[PDB]
RNA sequence: CCGCCCGUCGCUCCUACCGAUUGAAAGAUAUGAUGAAUUGUUUGGACAAGAAAAAUUUUUUCUGGAAAAACCGUAAAUCCUAUCUUUUAAAGGAAGGAGAAGUCGUAACAAGGUUUCCGUAGGUGAACCUGCGGAAGGAUCAU
RNA sequence: UUCAAAGAAUCAUUCUUUUUAAAAUCCGGAUUUGUUACUUUGAGUAAAUUAGAGUGUUCAAAGCAAACAGUUAAAGCAUUGUGUUUGAAUACUAUAGCAUGGAAUAACAAAAUUGAACAAGCU
RNA sequence: AACCUGGUUGAUCUUGCCAGUAGUCAUAUGCUUGUCUCAAAGAUUAAGCCAUGCAAGUGAAAGUAUAUAUAUAUAUAUGUAGAAACUGCGAACGGCUCAUUAAAACAGUUAUAGUCUACUUGACAUUUAUAAGGAUAACUACGGAAAAGCUGUAGCUAAUACUUGCAUUAUCCUUUUGGAUAAGUAUUUGUUAGAAGGAAUUAUAACAAAGAAGUAACACGUAAAGUGUGUAUCAAUCGAGUUUCUGACCUAUCAGCUUUUGAUGUUAGGGUAUUGGCCUAACAUGGCUAUGACGGGUAACGGGGAAUUAGAGUUCGAUUCCGGAGAGGGAGCCUGAGAAAUAGCUACCACAUCUAAGGAAGGCAGCAGGCGCGUAAAUUACCCAAUUCUAAAGAAGAGAGGUAGUGACAAGAAAUA
């Protein structure tokens, strides 16, 4: 399944001489999706296995201008390059926009120094601070948790945040 | 169902076993280990055909069931273990120690060698890799690692390695003119100098080593064993010393006796 | 425009926030050209700025196409000798390469591509080095013998 | 030269062709329909181990979990077409080859008794004849 | 498009040494200079078969063995004890790929409604 | 041994075929055959069908014995065997055949900086304990079914089955002693820092987060304190998957193909052990082709090779080795390091066996053997002695393999004076 029996550039027909042969695996996708956490193993070749995470919320996320990261819930899925039917449905994958509940962050921050180790100096955005005023921010996902069974990820920044909304405007 | 093959056929087998075509249909499938299949050696043919101190594969595993070979020192009761380029083997009844070297022509044989000179063997590093708490390991021809080998210690070279103990004697670098044996292709058994080194960009680093009739003659530098500075080699070589004669002289060696 | 895509094209490796834009060397006396090292463009498939090292052979062609987005096609044209007639003959083979936009190339254009891990269907090559050329006839036809 | 021989027309044998017959047959793909089994997920919850109360029984919560079901996804198989390939039948038709001292002529070979032959068109029992333009492989290397 | 020239050996010929321009490199001396085809050396390849070396399988087809000394020891070599010499070569493993010496023969690239080389000056 | 003779004619010289002529690890068949050596042999037709038997098991210190037997030493102590079964390992090798398959496979040549890898080897570890928890087999008793390698119940009991779960090292001060700070292997994410390799987003180091699995609740009694079994990561190895380049027969009375059904590419993903239209979504309109694409044919598995050649070549290569594929036909899974396994399973189709008619099992292209097909091909033999494999690894198994039997396939030597 991962394999030929498909047509061979010059568009003729590979006659097929050859069953399937297992390690050609292409077992089916987990849409893996919000809720409370529940991860499934699946058994890959040299008893290498992989963690199928079907449901999830509390993924990593990190703080890449200030290079850090914490736990939390992940509220809601916004946006998929692949496409809109995954956000509808709202499944997580390997580069998945979602909004992190992101008090944490704000938490730590004022732990750290003032309100909204250290190479401190950067001093945060207007736009990631605006979203922060109301709890929760977007955010890449980076893990790929139909195989790590983790939605590690990180906090959208500058210009690359500015871009996913331009792509998410609204307007009509 | 399809996995990997146990089995080897006797023609398949590699020429410097040195099999017959007949005497068999099979021949002894190196187990797994610490050398390459096609250029190692099966402890039964050591036992039956070389030494001939067996005549069947039975009496050999009888031989190993006494504890009483050791290859590098430590003991193995496995027929079809890999002996290889290098390696001490000790006869512990006869107190005989053989030391695996190869001949002029691609065949093993099994060199003799005294108690004294038996406690170290060299062995060619391959890769050196760097393991947690900034640890540099080598890897060994003989597939064994060597940790906390000295820096000084790079890709290629030999090092000369106790076997009582797990640690190194000295090593010697892979220099512009350092005492060199041969483990591959045509100019196997040869021993030389070296001349000169290719070291091309993406491919293999083709090396020449010239001989002591001073017959230049070149080789992959993956297939070249480091055993000496350009004076002495740190291993007794065989009678011949590495001297690959041409056929004719080899000939007329053979008439005169 | 560099953001073309429905996803962010990023630049792994480039590292933003920290440290003291990003590319490689590729080795094999191939110079990294100067729009790779200036000149924002991402490509993740890029000898030079991407995530491939090529390695396995490299092979000099003749491009035929740029129709493809960032993609090439070299004939290599060579001589296929057969010994019944101890003659050759003209013999050909259309590789597929990646191209990455640090190079214009139009048609008949001389190329070398290293080689790299399969990148699609059937393009397994990228161009390293794109030496000029001028061509007449249609690429097609040039036999240029390399 | 009482030589050679040409074609139709009969007669016998064999070969392949055309052939209505939606001819037939098997196989191959391609579409579509239904669709066994089943990976995965989802629903399930026979029960087997806990937690709650009464003196072994009652009600409620947490675990693992069989059957059964639903949805994608692999997808056998069967049926229906379509197309193709391959053998294969057929009244009749029309060739060919073989044979037999058969019928009718005399076409060709000699200036073969209209030189021959070409291409083309029409003709005619049959060889063939005729027209037009070619050729000499002419019966003229020549005024 | 660098043709040639001169010296020594041998039985008119063969094999060898030396220099005749220009540019870069090295302490007046000394040493790098298009691409590919082609060719030469290699490298790297399973053996069996094939060619082929050795070996009286009684011959031979074979095989990959064997030979040597002795009515039972000498001789060797080992510090009474231990047989000894060995052999199972080599070449073939494309037409492609790898490195490689190359002077010929081929290509191609370099090259004027203008092309690049230096010395000075300015940025 | 670089070879030619007869045939057109009344004769001649050519062209030209026919005929002879030799060989074939090339089949058949006819007649004939006293030795010996060697030895192909149901490929060609039907990858047609199969009665019976056999072809993968395994215990010699070393998981588990109140089935049980037994010998010593003083009713206990050790012991020594041990049917059975659980556990472990193997059964993915081997063997067979050649139907498929014509840039596919295969050969050489790369590549894996794109991966997986049991056994074997070597390195070698991290966040109640004088010893933990059940629950299961064989077994006992009660059963059922015509039958099946069918299993029901109740009661036990082990395990190396299954499940828990107990200092020291590196960084700073003092004179080898006494304090301070830390302390997760893969794996994953984010942030950086960077002894090799031609080239690194490599080794590695740090920071912020997660995080499997593990580090002996095991068994012998050994060696000159050892071993077996198990175990995280790394490397080696036995490999495997992909992959680069180049290389194939006949056909143009196959010339345009491929693209809704992924064709060509880009992006993002999903999936994979990893790369990849491998799959999904979105976007391009590509890609191949007279140097033969795409079809068709092959009485095609590929190659190493075989025959025959002076030299070229031509034909063959089912068939000793390597590779591929397949186990009636497709398809689908489980186990496992490795299978899309077939003497594993599920299903359908096509064959087909037993049945008390309810059901049940079955797959010789393993070895023999039989029917069929055919021009066309051997014994239902003996053995593990050799060669090897597997195992709890001398001691057991092995139709793998060998030895004979049949054998005018071939090949060699050689009577009949
Ligand atoms: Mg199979
Ligand atoms: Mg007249
Ligand atoms: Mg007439
Ligand atoms: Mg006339
Ligand atoms: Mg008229
Ligand atoms: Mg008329
Ligand atoms: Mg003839
Ligand atoms: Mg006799
Ligand atoms: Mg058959
Ligand atoms: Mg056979
Ligand atoms: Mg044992
Ligand atoms: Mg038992
Ligand atoms: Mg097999
Ligand atoms: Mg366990
Ligand atoms: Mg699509
Ligand atoms: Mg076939
Ligand atoms: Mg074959
Ligand atoms: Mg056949
Ligand atoms: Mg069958
Ligand atoms: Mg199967
Ligand atoms: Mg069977
Ligand atoms: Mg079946
Ligand atoms: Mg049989
Ligand atoms: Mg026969
Ligand atoms: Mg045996």
């Amino acid at each position: 399944r991962d394999g030929r029996h498909k047509l061979r550039l010059t568009g003729g027909k590979k006659k097929i001489h050859k069953k399937k042969r297992k390690y050609e695996l292409g077992r089916p996708p987990s849409n893996t999706k919000l809720g409370s956490r529940q991860v499934h193993v699946v058994r890959g070749r040299g008893r290498n296995y992989k963690y199928r995470a079907i449901k999830l919320d509390s993924g990593s996320f990190s703080w890449p201008t200030f290079g850090i990261s914490k736990n939390t819930r992940i509220i809601d899925v916004v946006y998929n390059a692949s496409n809109n039917e995954l956000v509808r449905t709202k499944t997580l994958v390997k580069n998945c926009i979602v909004v992190i509940d992101s008090h944490p962050f704000t938490t730590w921050y004022e732990n750290t120094f003032g309100t909204t180790k250290i190479g401190k100096s950067k001093n945060i955005d207007p736009l990631l601070l605006e979203q922060f005023k109301q709890g929760r921010v977007l955010a890449c996902i980076s893990s790929r948790p139909g195989q790590c069974g983790k939605a590690d990820g990180y906090i959208i920044e500058g210009d690359e945040l500015l871009f996913y909304k331009r792509k998410m405007d609204k307007r009509n | 169902g399809k996995g990997i093959k146990k089995h080897l056929k006797r023609v398949n087998a590699p020429s410097h076993w040195m099999l017959n075509k007949m005497g068999g249909q099979y021949a002894p499938k190196t187990s797994s280990g610490p050398h390459k299949l096609l250029e190692s050696i099966p402890l039964v043919i050591l036992l039956r055909n070389r030494l001939k101190y067996a005549l069947t594969f039975d009496e050999v595993k009888m031989i190993l069931i006494q504890k009483i070979v050791k290859v590098d020192n430590k003991v193995r009761t496995d027929c079809t273990f890999p002996v290889g380029l290098m390696d001490v083997i000790h006869i512990t009844k006869s107190n005989e120690y053989f030391r695996l070297l190869y001949d002029i022509k691609g065949r093993f044989v099994p060199h003799r060698i005294t108690n004294e000179e038996s406690k170290y063997k060299l062995c060619k590093v391959k890769k050196i890799l760097l393991r947690k708490g900034r640890l540099s390991i080598a890897v060994t021809h003989d597939g064994r690692s060597i940790p906390y080998i000295h820096p000084d210690v790079k890709v290629n070279d030999t090092v000369r390695l106790d076997l009582e103990t797990g640690k190194v004697l000295e090593h010697l670098k892979f220099q512009v003119g350092s005492l060199v044996m041969v483990t591959a292709g045509h100019s196997v058994g040869r021993v030389g100098v070296i001349s000169s080194i290719d070291k091309n960009m993406g491919t293999y680093d083709i090396i020449h080593v010239k001989d002591s009739r001073n017959k230049v003659f070149a080789t992959r530098l993956s297939n070249v064993f480091v055993i000496g500075d350009n004076t002495k080699p740190y291993i007794s070589l065989p009678r011949e010393k590495g001297i690959k004669l041409d056929i004719i002289e080899e000939r007329r060696n053979r008439l005169k006796a | 425009d560099v953001q073309h895509e429905r996803a962010y094209q990023k630049q792994e490796g480039a590292s933003f926030f920290n440290s003291k834009r990003y590319w490689k060397k590729v080795g094999l006396g191939f110079a990294t050209p100067k729009e790779a090292k200036e000149g924002v463009y991402v490509d993740k498939k890029c000898p030079f700025t991407g995530n491939v090292s090529i390695r396995g052979r490299i092979l000099k062609g003749m491009v035929i196409s740029n129709k493809m987005k960032r993609t090439i096609i070299i004939r290599r044209n060579y001589l296929h000798y057969v010994k019944k007639y101890n003659r050759f003959e003209k013999r050909h083979k259309n590789i597929p390469c990646h191209c990455s936009p640090c190079f214009d190339v139009k048609e008949g254009d001389i190329v070398t591509v290293g080689q790299c891990r399969p990148l699609s269907k059937t393009v397994r090559f990228n161009v390293l080095h794109v030496e000029k050329h001028q061509i007449f006839g249609s690429a097609r036809k040039q036999f240029v013998l390399f």
